[PDB]
């Protein structure tokens, strides 16, 4: 093939570069996709739940192509050196662009939209606490964007980071607390051509769940479907013909408003970093993921009629730095932001052996690392619980870990690894909470990311068993668990520490200064996949460690 | 010892309005722990409503010249006027 | 979910008298409530149903896993049957909404309102 998946010829009057989830991966990295996405019995088979082989049927993607190497976890470290590496902000800077000059050499209009998750997670991030996004936001040109973990940094940065954004931010359920008053426009109103085109902004609605309260003190996100269907009635009254949803609700809950919701045409979804190259079609509404760290820039070509959307062109375009031309201006920004810090976050700690990846719904081999520095360091911890975060990175086998890719990895605002004990009763009924959260048949009651991943014991799970239910088997280090027994427990970017009683002596110190002080010590690291939870009625597949 | 704000939600004539009554008191249940002594608010001059211990801190209130009173455990009377 | 029939019962007898088997499920009545509360003091309740003004005698609301089950009293003798408002929950509960009328019958309608923990993702 001659990777010619830029070369497009010219289709409708539209065009929405989206790219969706990016986290601050300023520079080119790897990122797998999730070997397993295990869903209850009436979601199965349908997108967001679409693993290996089963993902490239569906849409018709062959084996071996690049498409296949960003959508699949199939030869996945037989296919990143073939392709490289992806994602990168001057590799996505010089796609948009590139895109862009198609577009209006047609003579159509192009809009480029980010789909939240943006100004933290990262490296580059943290040290300019999430300035030096918003500023490259600015160079490539993002006409709209969302939110979610860009609260994380606190309600004065959000404010003082938005003056310095160019672009106009849109949210609908971003409301005050006492109130209900909106601080941000729901929508606007883009002239394409004989036709309009509104944009509506949805932030994520579980914001003040998933973070500490205090960021987002004195705000309200919750979900408002009176709101929601107000804002697009609202917007074709004014002279809008078709409906565009940027959103950070997340895939399977903007599904539900798809049938719920009317007006919606389009919907571009976020927060599940999920891959698309074909629209998913529920009631009277096309759905296209937004993917993650910004290895996948999604073309959606749309031709307009006086009553919304006509007919669509998606295309998922890779961001491949070994393919794609340089945007020399966004490198001189990346290099003169970084400079004092390059020998910080590019310096290398320890070489990993084996493929580290972070996206599963239960089990991941990077988390058994976490799990296996924390107990090295302290050994008196019995349980390692590791939060199962969608955004992170990819170690092949050979590669270096560096500074970049530990807060690439665990690059929360609050990172503090707190040491607690839990009761035997405590542990089975948060790892029930969570399985009840995920696997859960209606969309609505969805919240977070997967299901929290905890070293040191290892249980039996069944998706489709009712709450209470879900988790059994439940044993601590080869022993089972004893509901009265008190066991150390070690967490991280939760909450966890508030229901566990506090380790006497400990001072709550960042994970990644404890992951360091291991890489450092040890060298070489052979975390090999050995799965601590067996699912029922479903099949636990595992990738290709070695290559 | 009490403040309330009150606000309309231009009325369409035919047309459902909206009340909107919003006051700055400290609700407490008395079970959320040091102990802290429950102290909550437990009326249209039309409608008559009543909430029970379960309220949160600086609560709002939906009702479909205009008058509102609101009566606590303690005994502070919640007065707010609006056109 | 977070049903609890134990002590739900218990409140149903000494505000009202019937119990839950006694109560009457309904479609009609429609209660307008998140799946996921944000906060674990505030959290948004909305009720609303479409009869005359007349017909409505006292609109309920109770909490299963909550210790006092009692959550408000609303009786509209001349205004509609509405009334979002912020009220405080202990754990995951189904919160119940009834409906007094003239007639006798009371009606039903279920929600549930998950109080959980999680991470930026
Ligand atoms: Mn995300
Ligand atoms: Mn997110």
């Amino acid at each position: 093939d001659p990777r010619s998946l830029y070369d497009l010829p010219p289709y409708g009057d539209a065009t929405l570069l989206y790219f969706s989830d990016l986290h601050g991966q300023a520079f080119p990295h790897y990122f797998m996709e999730p070997p397993n996405l295990i869903a209850p019995k009436p979601l199965m088979g349908r997108p967001g739940y679409l693993t290996g082989e089963a993902i490239l049927r569906y849409y018709g993607v062959e084996r071996g192509t690049p498409l296949a190497y960003l959508l699949s976890y199939v030869d996945f470290v037989e296919l990143a050196r073939t392709f490289g590496p992806i994602g990168g902000m001057g590799a996505l800077t010089a796609l948009i662009r590139d895109q862009k000059a198609r577009v209006e050499a047609e003579g159509g209009k192009a809009l480029v939209l980010d789909g939240g998750d943006t100004w933290t997670n990262s490296g580059l991030s943290l040290l300019t606490r999430g300035e030096a996004v918003v500023r490259w936001q600015n160079l490539v040109g993002v006409d709209h964007m969302v939110s979610h973990c860009e609260w994380t940094l606190g309600r004065e940065r959000v404010e003082e980071l938005l003056g310095l954004f160019r672009g106009e931010f849109l949210s609908y359920n971003i409301v005050d607390d006492l109130f209900g008053d909106p601080l941000f426009p729901a929508y606007r109103i883009h002239r394409v051509g004989p036709y309009a085109l509104a944009v509506v902004g949805a932030s994520y609605p579980y914001v003040k769940v998933s973070h500490p309260e205090s960021f987002t003190e004195g705000l309200s996100f919750a979900l408002d479907e009176r709101r929601l269907q107000e804002a697009v009635d609202k917007a074709r009254a004014e002279g809008a013909n078709a409906v565009v949803l940027l959103s950070h609700n997340g895939m399977q809950l903007d599904a539900a408003l798809a049938e719920r919701i009317r007006g919606i045409d389009l919907i571009l979804s976020g927060h599940t970093h999920d891959l698309t190259p074909r629209p998913w079609r529920v009631g009277k509404t096309w759905i296209v993921a937004g993917s993650a760290a910004g290895k996948a820039l999604m073309r959606v070509d749309l031709k307009l009629w006086k009553g919304g959307i006509a007919n669509l062109r998606v295309r998922v375009l890779p961001v491949l730095a070994e393919h794609l031309p340089k945007a020399e201006d966004v490198e001189a920004f990346l290099k003169a932001q970084l400079a004092p810090h390059q020998d910080h976050l590019f310096t290398p700690l320890a070489v990993s052996e084996t493929l580290l990846y972070k996206r599963d719904t239960l089990y991941s081999t990077w988390d058994q690392l976490v799990g296996e520095a924390v107990k090295a360091i302290y050994p008196e911890v019995e349980v390692v619980f590791s939060p199962a975060v969608r955004w992170g990175t990819t170690i092949l086998p050979g590669q270096a870990i560096t500074w970049d890719h530990l807060y690439a990895y665990t690059g929360f605002t609050y990172p503090e690894l707190y040491l607690f004990y839990l009761r035997g009763a405590q542990i089975k009924a948060v790892l029930e909470d969570i399985a009840s959260n995920v696997f859960t048949s209606d969309p609505f009651y969805q919240q977070g990311g997967d299901v929290s991943r905890v070293f040191g014991l290892r249980y039996v799970l069944d998706p489709d068993a009712p709450t209470g239910e879900r988790v059994r088997e439940v044993e601590v280090g080869g022993r089972p668990l004893d509901p009265n027994r008190r066991y150390l427990a070690a967490a991280y970017g939760g909450r966890l520490q508030r229901v566990g009683e506090a380790k006497p002596g400990y001072e709550p110190r960042p994970i990644y200064e404890v992951l360091a002080e291991y890489l450092r010590s040890v060298g070489r690291v052979r975390v090999r996949p050995e799965p601590n939870v067996k699912v029922i009625g479903r099949n636990y597949r595992l990738p290709e460690v070695t290559g | 010892p009490f403040r309330t704000i009150a606000r309309l939600n231009k009325p369409k004539a035919g047309e459902e309005f909206r009340l909107q009554v919003v006051a700055q008191h400290p609700n407490e249940p008395g079970t959320r722990r040091k102990l802290i002594p429950a102290k909550y608010i437990n009326e249209v001059y039309v409608a008559e409503a009543r909430p029970g211990p379960s309220t949160s801190a600086n609560p709002l209130y939906a009702f479909k010249t205009f008058t509102i009173k609101l009566k606590d455990t303690d005994g502070d009377t919640g007065e707010a006027s609006v056109k | 979910e977070g049903e609890d029939l134990e002590h739900l019962e218990q409140a149903l007898k000494e505000v009202f008298g019937k119990g839950f088997k006694d109560l009457t499920p309904s479609d009609a009545v429609k209660l307008n409530m998140p799946a996921i509360a944000e906060s674990g003091a505030n959290v948004p309740a909305e009720v609303e149903v479409a009869l005359p003004k007349e017909q409505v005698r006292a609109i309920h609301l109770f909490a299963d896993k909550n210790p006092t089950p009692h959550i408000l009293a609303f009786m509209p003798m001349k205004a509609e049957p509405y009334y979002a408002t912020r009220v405080r929950l202990a754990e995951t509960t189904a919160i119940r909404a009834v409906v007094e009328t003239q007639d006798g019958k009371l009606l039903l309608a279920s929600a549930s309102t998950r109080v959980t923990v999680g991470g930026c993702g």
